[PDB]
């Protein structure tokens, strides 16, 4: 998972 | 510094700040943090957790519990072994033994730069000690004592700084306000921030219990 795109 | 943060949070939460709320008077511009996590990528099923600090330095906490940090000059490196031993090197001159890790860091670095929003971008050294995720948030504990909590559903963020006994709150509109915790006790705050501070206390307790 990633931080905000 | 975690126990001091816990006490600071106990004190503010016990004061029941959201119950006339004068939240604006609790702001302190002198307490704005130097470092916070602006971007992160959780690749921990294979490699580890990569992150960018607000100064554009990048770091990885690898699955073997080692850490590699690339300074914002893009060449200077700090490597921290599991024991906590620090070594200082560069990309231009490193041992063959760290080649794998440096190459991984560069990939994380390039990806974050190209694809992710910089948290706190409208605002003008530590490494990631540990982190965990809940369903609601990711919790980041930095080596300078700071604890950052990023809430997933509404994109709000807390940055807790125990040395200044301050908290920075980034809200849904990305407005960034820094408060002295003792002033929140003195003047109060909205239910939203008060709720996040209660959650923060539970998260700091988790960090303390899993040391």
């Amino acid at each position: 998972v990633l931080s905000t795109l | 510094h975690l126990s001091d943060m816990l006490q600071q949070l106990h004190s503010v939460n016990a004061s029941k700040p959201s119950e006339l709320v004068r939240q604006e008077e609790a702001e302190d511009p002198a307490c704005i943090p130097i470092f916070w996590v602006s971007k992160w990528v959780d690749y921990s099923d294979k490699y580890g957790l990569g992150y960018q600090l607000c100064d554009n330095s990048v770091g990885v906490l690898f699955n073997d519990s080692t850490r590699l940090i690339l300074y914002n000059d893009g060449d200077s490196l700090q490597y921290i072994e599991r024991d906590g031993t620090e070594s200082y090197l560069t990309v231009s001159s490193h041992p063959n033994s760290l080649m794998k890790k440096i190459t991984l860091l560069k990939y994380f670095r390039n990806y974050m730069s190209e694809h992710l929003l910089k948290a706190g971008a409208n605002i003008t050294l530590p490494y990631l000690r540990t982190w965990f995720r809940t369903r609601s948030a990711i919790i980041l504990h930095l080596s300078n004592g700071s604890v950052q909590i990023n809430f997933f559903q509404d994109h709000t963020k807390l940055i807790l700084c125990p040395l200044m006994a301050a908290v920075t709150y980034i809200d849904e509109k990305r407005d960034f306000r820094t408060y002295r915790l003792s002033l929140l006790e003195e003047y109060g705050c909205c239910k939203e921030l008060a709720s996040r501070l209660r959650y923060a206390r539970t998260m700091v307790d988790k960090l303390l219990s899993s040391r």
